[PDB]
């Protein structure tokens, strides 16, 4: 039996805006996920700096679905 | 040749209190929030050096974002 994939269809696509604040390496992110910490960290893992100068605020998705 | 002598509180005994809020994030890196604001004092270099003795970490460690 084989059973096809899925497209998640989320009526909000994917974003993201991030402020860079010249500041230390301070970042501040909106963004459209259901993970804020692994953005935090990845962000910060990209970046080379700590994890407590990046700030990621989520207000609302237009759906996730795990996507 | 003056001396002086001045006394150290509110003079409003509800306005002595205070509240911070910390994190430490999975990198061990720390986000230090508290009441205060900077002025030029050195408040946040002062709590910084507070936190860093209490904790037993070096200051690179540990932030002060913002009140
Ligand atoms: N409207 C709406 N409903 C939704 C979601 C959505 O994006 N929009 N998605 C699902 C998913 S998919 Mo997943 O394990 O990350 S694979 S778990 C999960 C679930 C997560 O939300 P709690 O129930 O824990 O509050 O919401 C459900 N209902
Ligand atoms: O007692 C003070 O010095 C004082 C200072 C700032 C605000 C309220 C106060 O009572």
């Amino acid at each position: 039996l084989y059973i096809g994939g899925q497209d998640h269809f989320y009526l909000e696509t994917h974003c993201t805006i991030a402020i860079p604040k010249g500041e230390e390496g301070e970042m501040e992110l909106f963004v459209s996920t259901q993970n804020a910490m692994k953005t935090q960290s990845f962000v910060a893992k990209m970046l080379g700096v700590p994890v407590n100068r990046i700030l990621v605020r989520v207000k609302r998705m237009g759906g996730g679905f795990g996507g | 040749i003056i001396p002086t002598k001045f006394g150290i509180s509110f003079t409003v005994p509800f306005l002595n209190q205070a509240g911070a809020l910390i994190h430490v994030y999975t990198d061990g890196s720390v986000l230090v929030s508290h009441g205060g604001t900077e002025m030029g004092q050195g408040l946040h270099t002062k709590m910084v050096q507070v936190a860093s003795k209490a904790l037993k970490i070096p200051i690179s460690k540990i932030y002060i974002s913002e009140t």
